[PDB]
């Protein structure tokens, strides 16, 4: 499976005033692990990201032409692009390609940038967008995370309990996943700050 | 200003020194060329396009001298000025109509008709390679909620609806006398809408008609379908207005 | 796309276009080259002053690889266009054949260009001329020019741009095997043919030589001064 | 000036290159097409300019279907190249549609293509104009006539070229509704032999074509023996 | 083929004449004015309205966009109506792309770049129109006026087409801040009568309005209402 | 004089200019002539030389088989057209496997030629072209010009001076039909030669011949070629 | 067609462009618009000619545009055009930012740009753009910077010049007021605020009469901000105070 | 101002004519064809002592058996002498044979009225060829001399002169010229021609000479060898 072929994972999580977004580390070839530090979620503005599991070169390409066209439209526009929007850009980025698709389908996370309110979707390859108000996740262990997620996951949690709740659901789901791991950073994002950690994780 | 030109302002469509476009006003000038006057009238219950119908020499086939052509079943037309432009022009107008039906799955509305032709007629006014059309189009048809419609649209690309309009060498003269009869009119609106045609038509040519020196077509309310008027059709209303 | 013929014959076959670029040449900043016997050097004038320029941003002297420069005079424009052109195929040249251009090869293909804006529909000629130095792979040093037209040939030493005449007549004079037996001399050549024509002298002339192998240096303002009082101190026995 | 390119009107709305490219038409030779009870006759006055040419040489009556004759006055290579135009039209439309071009179509598209050389200054007008003719037993007999401008009427007679009024004159005193085309070629020679200046242009060629039932719908030249015995009628009434 | 040369260049003293001749056909168009209120945006428009034959209603130069977009113009209609149809196509491409409904400055921008290109690309005339849009995004009005050189420039009040220095001072010694939308409407109608002639009726004049509910052209009987004051 | 720079600008005489000039490129041309009978078609033409050691120029060129040509005007238009020809004529024959007739090729020469007549920026040809050849209808001689107009020949002159040949032509052109080949040559010869000056007379290094017939594929007589048909210009 | 093409893209026989000097005369007669260029910054400061009291006021800026991370410009001439260029420039600079991943350095932009210019004067039969720009950008290869383009396509470096009315006038006073190497951005505001107050002679100088934008780093990151009228009044104070201190 | 294709009311392409006068700007060539090959011989027309004479080439080979002069805007003259290099070298690729001189001047003098402005590709030639030509060589017909010029005119000539002096060149050609005259003979000829033609004194620097031979190929004269020839002269 193309989608496989790097491995990896990224979800993201809403909580009361604030968002999470995280990803494991590794950037891989098959079995083969090549680094432990592959950089999958990207600022796109002070409080809105985006996170990329699928193919890595797809991951890098997407991030790239993304941010190309998001420094675009806010020059030219008066302002930082709405999550609903950037959505709605990546959604038509992907579509563009709908018959040669990019192997990627991605999370996006952020504040609103004028009201600070909670946003998270997910996309599919050809640009399907799919808002939630709880979660969002895409891998190679996305079942896992599921499970995890739909077990944990509590409404209007605080940014503590976000943070421990969007860490637990990663570290264990990928630990049930040969092709993803080597590590784990999380972003809390908050109306006046963001947060960035790595977890202590196995290395297996 | 006041009549005034620099460069090649009056060879193609730029602007003169008081924002005139000299070649589209010289248009206007090519549809009297022809001679010809043409009159459109709408009531409540029918549009109706008369012109006339000169046939000079005796060895014209006279059934294929005509300014009134079928745009679709339900759409007529009285195109006035230069002949081989009209042609084309409803040729333009037979395929718009063809290809709206085939794309949107129901009939060009007149004003969407004469919208488009008169879009296409404004690309030759703003682009220097070619002429502009020296013609001018009025057509008629049954909106099924707006009912009977005259739209006529122009070489500047100008196009309007009306209760009434005209074309061609008397165009001012008709415009006036169908003025000074609407409003005598309740509720500003034409009712014997033939006769104030063809009374408009024979008042400004000073001709009073035979039957074979106009055409008219017609759409109705209970007709939809565009009809041309045979001869005798014609010389029956000729006969009614001479008589009373 | 733009298809007018441009450039054309007139009565008793000019090319007035090509005579009208020339004419912006002539207008030009002037522009001096000496072929030494391991060395050649480029000089070139002024062009404004100006004390609130970035002096950097407006060099007339243009390295088109590490063994080929060049100077011009005319439309400053138009140069840029022919440089960068030169020094794309500067590249193909040692892709596809692996030793660097000639100077030769190169200014081939920059006359040849030069020609085809000449003879292209929609365009204009080039308003510059060129003078391209440097050295063969062999060691063997070079001096060519190039005009609007696409002429070209190799010169000891030239002129081009405003007061070219001049300059050249001095060159026709002063260029002997005693005035290029070294490398100082070469140079002190230059600026005295320079030191001819420009006005407030000099002050600006900006000045670049390339010895065999070691590629284009550029003098500053407190190397060329040396020169200057080293020429003008011997010009008073 | 007003007069150098068709995409320019002179300010009394008028398109001289058009109106010149007619003076091309109005200084050829006289080309008449009559209509009748049973087809359509073509006669044209073709002067010859050398008695080095060949008898025929120069048609100026062409085949542009089986059942349309094409009868031209103007400039020769312009006529030629409308007649190729037409050729295609009717094959094109044969392909198709799957039968053949009733003639007013045909007549209709022609027209415009002249029409579109009449709006630009990329292209000049046709230096021509021409007569189609037909018959088959479901239209009748037809004879359209096409200008330089691309206007298209249906005629009982018509004539272009330099004695147009002259001829069209001499075609009115015909009765052609009740005449066969095998009367009508007589005429049609009597006619031509009128109109030539023989004072101003010294040698002629008569042709003659027809399409009608005796032809069967087809469009063919008038036999050799029915052309001379027409020109010997048309030179006996000259008299 | 099309010609593929500039029809406007520099004359010798640095002007675009055939954009200056451009805004003199705006010049002599009919009246147009624009009001920024507080709360809403006002457009109004004269009528060249002869005839008591033209049908009023059949065609309008107080236009839609988009839901919350509106246009009027002074200048050459036909013109117009190539840049109603361009605007409309524009915010449809942004809107495929962003699901946002665009912005109205956005829109002015990419509208103005199309009248920029018609003053140098080849064999074309520029536009001889000026526009005012309206339109209200970010809880907020907004007026602009788009000139045949492409220059857009953002206005509280304006007015275009014949006797429109006449009208600029007119709402300058007029228009308030804190000014309302109904009250706008009123000061919008005085400025046509200041050149209007002929005596105003709901049917040769134009007016369209636009508010947080978005853009709308009032109608023949609202017109009717506000004229009873006039 | 507004009206003579454009082939799409009519003059107000209904006339183009362009053309005209264009036709005056053939006259200025040295003369050719043409002529056949029952069963051939021959071509004779004057070689202009540029100095006394100069070849003189090529006018008689190989298009097929069965068909050639004598060329006035022009000489790089002769050659483009000429290419035309060639190429049309292998078309058939890849096609049909027959020969192209004569009349259709002709034909297509007026076509093609039109087309610059009549579009911004074109120009006509600035070559007339003399055409011999032999098919199923026989020998045939076509002239065609840059007006793109052509005509079915007797016989024919053009070129400079070609007036006086065109009138030998005339005079004796009821004998052509029954001619046999060298009496054919010979009166073809005898045409060129009035369009000479009084002193001067056909030479080999000045006369170029082309025949084709019923036996005879086309073929170019040059040089010391030419003698026999020179002698006995008795 | 031949007779209408005016021909925009010839030699005169002077070797002169005459469309590329028409549009300099147009530039001359735009908005006056200066960069200054400091040790700690680099500022544009330009003349409005949007002041009708009726206007509406809904960007941050007339004429001054950011262009992306590390760079902003200023133009005088044809407003519609310089809209066209600016929109190019940010997309120049996108296309690099993709290609390479880091940011354009600023004479490569002018440059990219500069050479669109110059085709426009060599092919294509168009009419030039009526733009001058003045570019301020820092980037790690020469840190602060200010270039100058015109219709040309020709460009330079400076470290302080002027376009726009009373060009000439500017530049004098630049010349003699501008300390090389020395001038701080507190300083180089005094300067533009006198430079601009003599150049705007028709008339007496106000906040709403001119736009100022400054380029500095900090932390690390670029800092492009357009001054409130609050600051502008104050340095237009300033000016006024120290006029006062000229004779004793 | 009118088109590039305009035909004069004489039925000449003004740019065509226009082109040929251009030719007179040019330097004098002399071709001669004898009977033991051609010479081809070039006045160099050097305008300063700095200038680098062996960098004007007025005589270059086309191929080993085939040497061209030229005459008139040398810079035009490039892309008519790389079209016969590469047309002959596709004949040698595709059948393996020489191409013949006539042959290759046919070739180039194709290209010659391809020019104008509305048939053509985005930016096709805008005017015609300000050069003239002579092609010497020897192919199977045996030594050979052609000439064209601007027109796309080309005719074999046994000597001919092309450039500023090439009417005077012309007549002393005439005068010495014979059909059994010697290869050398014809050498010393045209360098006594260009000698009194020349405005500069005649030396083995401002001139250049080739020859063509059956027995050998394309050889440009070295300056030792002009010397030698020089020294009767
Ligand atoms: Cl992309
Ligand atoms: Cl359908
Ligand atoms: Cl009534
Ligand atoms: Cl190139
Ligand atoms: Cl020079
Ligand atoms: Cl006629
Ligand atoms: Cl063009
Ligand atoms: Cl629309
Ligand atoms: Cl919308
Ligand atoms: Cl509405
Ligand atoms: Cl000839
Ligand atoms: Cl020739
Ligand atoms: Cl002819
Ligand atoms: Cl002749
Ligand atoms: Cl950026
Ligand atoms: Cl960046
Ligand atoms: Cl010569
Ligand atoms: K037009
Ligand atoms: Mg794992
Ligand atoms: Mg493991």
């Amino acid at each position: 499976s193309i989608m496989s072929y790097n491995g990896g994972a990224v979800m993201a999580m809403k909580g009361k005033n604030c968002v999470a977004i995280a990803a494991d580390r590794r950037f891989g070839i098959q079995a083969q692990m090549v680094t432990t530090d592959f950089q999958k979620i990207f600022p796109m503005g002070d409080r809105l990201y985006i996170g990329l599991a699928g193919l890595a070169t797809d991951v890098q390409t997407v991030a790239q032409r993304l941010k190309f066209r998001l420094n675009l439209y806010e020059l030219k526009e008066g302002r930082q692009i709405k999550p609903y929007t950037l959505m709605s850009m990546v959604a038509n980025l992907l579509y563009e390609k709908r018959f040669g698709p990019y192997y990627t389908e991605p999370v996006i996370a952020g504040l609103d940038p004028k009201t600070f309110k909670p946003f998270i979707c997910s996309l599919d390859l050809i640009g399907c967008p799919m808002v939630t108000d709880d979660f969002v996740v895409s891998g190679t262990c996305a079942e896992q995370m599921y499970g995890m997620c739909e077990s944990l996951w509590e409404p209007n949690m605080d940014p503590d309990h976000l943070f421990e709740t969007i860490s637990q659901a990663m570290l264990n789901a990928v630990d049930r996943d040969a092709v993803s791991g080597m590590g784990v950073i999380v972003h809390i994002i908050e109306k006046d700050k963001i947060t960035t950690r790595t977890l202590k994780a196995r290395m297996d | 200003s006041r009549g005034s030109s620099a460069g090649f302002d009056r060879h193609i469509t730029i602007f003169s020194p008081e924002g005139r476009l000299y070649q589209v006003e010289y248009a206007f000038k090519a549809i009297n060329q022809g001679g010809l006057t043409s009159v459109a009238v709408r009531g409540k219950d029918c549009a109706v396009i008369v012109t006339q119908k000169k046939v000079p020499d005796k060895l014209l086939d006279s059934s294929t001298v005509t300014h009134l052509f079928k745009i679709t079943e339900n759409i007529g037309c009285v195109m006035t000025g230069m002949t081989a432009d009209s042609r084309s022009q409803v040729q333009r107008a037979r395929y718009e109509a063809a290809n709206w039906k085939y794309k949107y799955g129901y009939e060009i509305p007149v004003d969407m008709l004469c919208k488009r032709i008169a879009d296409i007629s404004q690309v030759y006014t703003q682009n220097a390679e070619m002429r502009p059309l020296g013609c001018c189009m009025i057509l008629i048809g049954i909106d099924e909620e707006q009912g009977p419609q005259v739209y006529k649209c122009d070489p500047a690309g100008y196009y309007c609806g009306f209760k009434a309009t005209a074309a061609g060498v008397k165009q001012t003269e008709s415009t006036s006398f169908l003025e000074k009869k609407v409003k005598k009119k309740f509720d500003w609106t034409f009712e014997q809408t033939v006769e104030t045609a063809i009374t408009c038509l024979s008042t400004v040519l000073s001709i009073d008609f035979k039957p074979s020196e106009i055409e008219v077509g017609v759409v109705t309310v209970e007709n939809p379908k565009f009809r041309i008027l045979t001869e005798a059709e014609i010389d029956a209303h000729l006969v009614a207005l001479a008589e009373r | 796309s733009y298809d007018r013929a441009i450039t054309v014959f007139s009565p008793d076959g000019h090319l007035f276009q090509v005579e009208y670029a020339q004419e912006a040449v002539k207008k030009g900043s002037t522009a001096v080259g000496v072929r030494g016997r391991d060395i050649v050097v480029l000089g070139v004038e002024k062009k404004s002053v100006a004390k609130l320029q970035d002096e950097r941003t407006v060099r007339k002297i243009c390295a088109l690889d590490d063994n080929v420069c060049m100077a011009f005079a005319g439309l400053t424009a138009d140069a840029r266009i022919v440089i960068n052109r030169a020094r794309v195929e500067c590249q193909s040249h040692r892709l596809t054949v692996e030793d660097p251009v000639t100077v030769e090869y190169i200014t081939r293909y920059i006359a040849s260009l030069k020609q085809r804006y000449t003879q292209s529909n929609g365009r204009r000629p080039f308003g510059i001329s060129a003078l391209i130095v440097g050295f063969d792979f062999d060691g063997t040093p070079r001096l060519y020019q190039t005009d609007p037209s696409g002429t070209y040939h190799a010169w000891k030493a030239n002129a081009i741009g405003r007061g070219a005449k001049s300059v050249r007549e001095f060159l026709e004079k002063n260029y002997t095997d005693e005035a290029i037996e070294t490398d100082d001399l070469t140079i002190k050549l230059v600026i005295k043919a320079l030191l001819e024509v420009v006005q407030s002298g000099g002050k600006n002339i900006e000045l670049a030589v390339m010895r065999r192998d070691q590629s284009l240096k550029i003098l500053n303002p407190e190397e060329i001064e040396k020169y200057v009082a080293e020429i003008e101190k011997e010009k008073e026995e | 000036g007003y007069d150098l390119s068709a995409s320019t009107f002179s300010p009394d709305g008028r398109v001289f290159q058009v109106e010149y490219a007619m003076k091309a038409v109005e200084n050829s030779s006289t080309a008449i097409g009559i209509r009748c009870k049973d087809g359509v006759v073509f006669g044209v006055e073709k002067l010859v300019l050398s008695k080095l040419y060949e008898e025929g040489s120069n048609k100026r009556l062409f085949n542009v279907d089986r059942h349309v004759g094409m009868a031209v006055a103007g400039l020769l290579a312009d006529a030629r190249s409308l007649a190729d135009i037409a050729r295609e039209e009717a094959s094109n439309f044969r392909s198709n549609f799957g039968y053949n071009i009733p003639l007013k179509h045909l007549a209709d598209r022609v027209a415009m293509y002249v029409h579109a050389y009449t709006l630009y200054s990329a292209v000049r007008p046709f230096g021509c104009s021409f007569m189609l003719g037909s018959y088959s037993v479901n239209d009748g007999a037809q004879l359209y006539m096409i200008d330089p401008s691309g206007v298209s009427y249906g005629y009982w007679g018509c004539a272009i070229g330099k004695a147009r009024q002259a001829a069209k004159t001499e075609i009115e005193k015909l009765q052609m509704k009740e005449m066969t085309c095998r009367d009508i070629v007589k005429e049609v020679a009597k006619i031509i032999y009128i109109v030539h200046d023989e004072v101003k242009d010294k040698a002629f060629e008569l042709e003659l074509s027809w399409v009608g039932e005796l032809t069967n719908g087809r469009h063919e030249i008038v036999p050799k023996d029915i052309r001379e015995e027409a020109e010997k009628y048309a030179k006996e009434s000259l008299k | 083929r099309g010609y593929s040369f500039s029809l406007t260049t520099f004359s010798p003293s640095g002007k675009l004449v055939q954009i200056e001749y451009a805004l003199a056909a705006v010049a002599g168009g009919a009246p147009s004015v624009g009001i920024k209120a507080a709360n809403g945006v006002v457009l109004a428009t004269e009528k060249k309205q002869k005839s008591i034959l033209y049908d009023e209603r059949s065609v309008h130069k107080v236009e839609p966009i988009t839901k919350h977009i509106g246009l009027v113009y002074s200048g050459m209609g036909p013109d117009y109506r190539v840049l109603v149809h361009r605007a409309r196509k524009l915010a449809q491409q942004y809107y495929l792309v962003y699901q946002e409904p665009i912005p109205t400055a956005q829109l002015v921008q990419r509208v103005a770049s199309v009248m920029q290109e018609y003053t140098q690309s080849g064999g074309v005339r520029p536009f001889g129109v000026s526009l005012l849009i309206c339109g209200w995004n970010e809880g907020r009005p907004y007026l602009f006026q788009s000139d045949p050189s492409g220059a857009y420039f953002a206005w509280k009040a304006t007015a275009m087409g014949k006797n429109y220095v006449n009208g600029k001072t007119f709402l300058e010694k007029r228009y308030n801040e804190d000014l309302e939308l109904e009250d706008a409407i009123h000061t919008a109608i005085l400025t046509l009568k200041e050149s209007f002639e002929g005596q105003m009726t709901e049917d040769n004049i134009e007016v369209g309005i636009c508010n947080e509910a978005g853009f709308r052209r009032l109608t023949p009987t609202e017109v009717k209402d506000y004229l009873a004051a006039i | 004089n507004q009206y003579d720079n454009d082939v799409t600008v009519w003059s107000p005489q209904g006339r183009i200019h362009q053309i005209e000039y264009a036709m005056e490129a053939v006259k200025q041309g040295s003369a050719t002539v043409g002529l056949k009978s029952k069963t051939h078609a021959v071509l004779v033409a004057l070689k202009r030389a540029q100095s006394e050691l100069a070849a003189h120029q090529k006018k008689i060129l190989h298009v097929d088989n069965h068909i050639g040509i004598s060329i006035a005007g022009l000489t790089a238009d002769a050659r483009l057209l000429c290419n035309f020809m060639r190429q049309e004529c292998l078309d058939s024959r890849f096609v049909f496997d027959r020969p192209l007739p004569v009349s259709r090729l002709v034909s297509l020469i007026g076509s093609k030629t039109q087309i610059p007549t009549q579009r911004y920026g074109r120009r006509p040809y600035g070559v007339g072209l003399l055409i011999a050849g032999y098919d199923d209808m026989g020998p045939h001689i076509f002239q065609t010009c840059p007006s793109a107009n052509y005509f079915d020949c007797r016989a024919m002159s053009i070129g400079a001076r070609s007036q006086s040949a065109r009138t030998y032509l005339e005079r004796h052109m009821s004998e052509f039909m029954e001619c046999n080949l060298n009496e054919l040559v010979k009166h073809g010869l005898r045409a060129l030669r009035e369009t000479l000056p009084a002193e001067q007379d056909l030479t080999t290094k000045n006369v170029s011949i082309g025949i084709v017939g019923k036996d005879l594929e086309f073929t170019i007589y040059d040089d010391d070629d030419v003698s026999p048909f020179l002698e006995g210009l008795e | 067609s031949r007779r209408y093409d005016s021909r925009t893209t010839i030699f005169s026989p002077e070797g002169r462009l005459y469309q590329v000097e028409y549009a300099m005369e147009a530039i001359g007669h735009a908005g006056t618009c200066l960069g200054i260029l400091a040790n700690d910054g680099v500022l544009l400061a330009a003349e409005r000619r949007n002041i009708h009291k009726l206007l509406d006021e809904v960007f941050f800026s007339e004429k001054i545009y950011k262009l992306n991370e590390d760079m902003a410009c200023s133009v005088a001439g044809i407003t519609s055009d310089a809209n066209v260029l600016t929109n190019e420039l940010r997309l120049i600079a996108q296309r690099y930012l993709l290609q390479y991943q880091e940011p354009i350095p600023c004479e490569q932009l002018v440059t990219a740009l500069c050479d669109i210019k110059q085709a426009y004067t060599q092919f294509g039969g168009k009419r030039p753009f009526g733009v001058s720009l003045l570019y301020i950008g820092w980037d790690k290869h020469y840190g602060f910077q200010l270039y100058q383009s015109d219709p040309s396509g020709n460009y330079g470096g400076w470290k302080a010049t002027c376009i726009g009315n009373n060009s000439a006038a500017a530049v004098s006073m630049l010349k003699q007021d501008y300390k090389e190497g020395e001038m701080t951005l507190k300083s180089a505001l005094a300067l533009a605020i006198k430079v601009l107050n003599k150049t705007m002679d028709v008339s007496k100088l106000s906040a709403e009469k001119v736009e100022i934008a400054t380029l500095t780093r900090e932390n690390g990151k670029t800092v492009i901000r357009v001054l409130k009228q609050k600051e502008v009044e104050q340095l237009i104070k300033k000016h006024e105070e120290e006029e006062a201190k000229a004779e004793r | 101002d009118r088109g590039v294709n305009t035909f004069s009311p004489e039925g000449r392409l003004f740019q065509v004519e226009y082109a040929i006068e251009a030719i007179k700007l040019g330097s004098t060539a002399i071709g001669i064809q004898t009977s033991e090959g051609v010479c081809l011989a070039v006045e160099k027309r050097i305008t300063s002592p700095l200038m680098e004479p062996s960098s004007i080439e007025k005589i270059v080979e086309i191929d080993a058996h085939i040497g061209c002069a030229m005459s008139g805007l040398i810079a035009d003259a490039k892309t008519l002498i790389d079209k016969a290099r590469v047309e002959t070298q596709n004949h040698w690729f595709t059948y393996n044979e020489t191409m013949t001189v006539e042959s290759v001047t046919q070739a180039v003098s194709n290209l010659a009225l391809q020019f104008g402005e509305e048939d053509a590709d985005p930016g096709a030639m805008s005017r015609p060829f300000g050069v003239a030509l002579l092609f010497g060589g020897v192919d199977e017909k045996g030594p050979q001399l052609f000439h064209m010029d601007p027109s796309g005119t080309f005719v074999q000539c046994d000597a001919r002169a092309i450039g500023s002096a090439s009417e005077g060149a012309q007549s002393s050609l005439q005068e010495v010229y014979h059909k059994s005259m010697t290869l050398k003979e014809a050498i010393k000829s045209s360098l006594i021609i260009l000698k009194q033609v020349m405005e500069e004194k005649l030396n083995a620097t401002n001139i250049e000479l080739a020859t063509v031979q059956p027995g050998q190929n394309f050889h440009m004269f070295t300056k030792e060898e002009l010397e030698e020839v020089i020294k009767d002269i």
